[PDB]
């Protein structure tokens, strides 16, 4: 939801990582802000993007993951 | 401020996809010329072409000014309404006042005194208070509708539900200090009110 509109969270998140002039930095607020698509696309359910094990299987990964590339 | 204020309300009832622009109430009023803005001692012709208040709605272009931003504490139009939801999930009493606002300005204090002490709070003493502008001068005015206040967080506190009987105690002050006569004026009523979930009965049965 944003304020803005532009102003959302996924937003936010990454606006913050791509802030940080340090490398290490960047990667912990990228690397968390790329677990909320897996958790929210996945949800309760078993074999979706939610876990761990099963995340590579679904298709969407790769779309994620390029993004987030 | 207060203009501002009226016009963010204007805003969010957009949001809200009412008629921005339409008052469905007070019809005969809103035609009504307002004076003296009607006469010539008013020089303003913008103005007296305004004096309908239908027309007033729209204060942009009628006007020709603007608000930097239309927000209340720094809420997003969007997030007030949001804000407003939110408000609306626990269930309210409230307190009706009748206002046959006559006279001088007065202040009002009233609190809801609950017939027990013992392990309950004795009268809270302040279930808000509000205040009306007046003057000798004043034309005599009566409000159509209730003016509501909202006593549910003092009622809570004080750990009486809407059921509890208590009685509220209204203390009228004019600026001057002066106590008025609070006989004359109508007891305040105490409205419950409830979202569209409302409770089932113990006693009978609804359903059949």
């Amino acid at each position: 939801d944003p304020e803005r509109g532009s102003e959302s969270f996924f937003y936010r998140q990454v606006l913050l990582a791509l802030e940080q002039t340090d490398f290490c930095q960047f990667e912990v607020q990228f690397e968390i802000t790329h677990n909320a698509i897996h958790s929210w696309t996945g949800g309760l359910t078993p074999y979706g993007m939610s876990t761990l094990e099963y995340t590579t299987y679904d298709p969407l990964f790769w779309l994620h993951h390029a993004n987030t590339d | 401020t207060t203009d501002r204020i009226w016009a963010i309300w204007q805003d969010l009832q957009r949001f809200r996809k009412r008629p921005y622009r339409e008052a469905n109430c007070a019809i005969q009023l809103m035609h009504t010329p307002l004076q003296p803005f009607d006469k010539s001692d008013n020089n303003d012709e913008a103005t007296k072409t305004h004096a309908t208040p239908h027309d007033g709605f729209e204060y942009q272009n009628s006007f020709g000014y603007a608000y930097d931003n239309l927000e209340l504490n720094h809420y997003s139009i969007p997030q007030l309404d949001h804000m407003l939801q939110e408000r609306k999930r626990h269930d309210r009493v409230f307190a009706g006042f009748l206002l046959h606002n006559i006279g001088t300005s007065a202040d009002g204090h009233v609190f809801v005194c609950l017939p027990t002490g013992e392990h309950t709070k004795d009268c809270s003493h302040e279930a808000g208070m509000f205040s009306i502008l007046g003057g000798q001068t004043e034309m005599s005015f009566v409000f159509d509708r209730l003016y509501k206040l909202d006593i549910t967080k003092a009622l809570k506190k004080n750990g009486v539900h809407l059921q509890g009987d208590f009685d509220l105690e209204i203390e009228i002050t004019a600026v001057n200090g002066s106590h008025l006569d609070s006989h004359v004026i109508h007891s305040p009523t105490i409205l419950f009110e409830a979202g569209t979930d409302s409770a089932h009965t113990d006693d009978g049965h609804t359903e059949p």
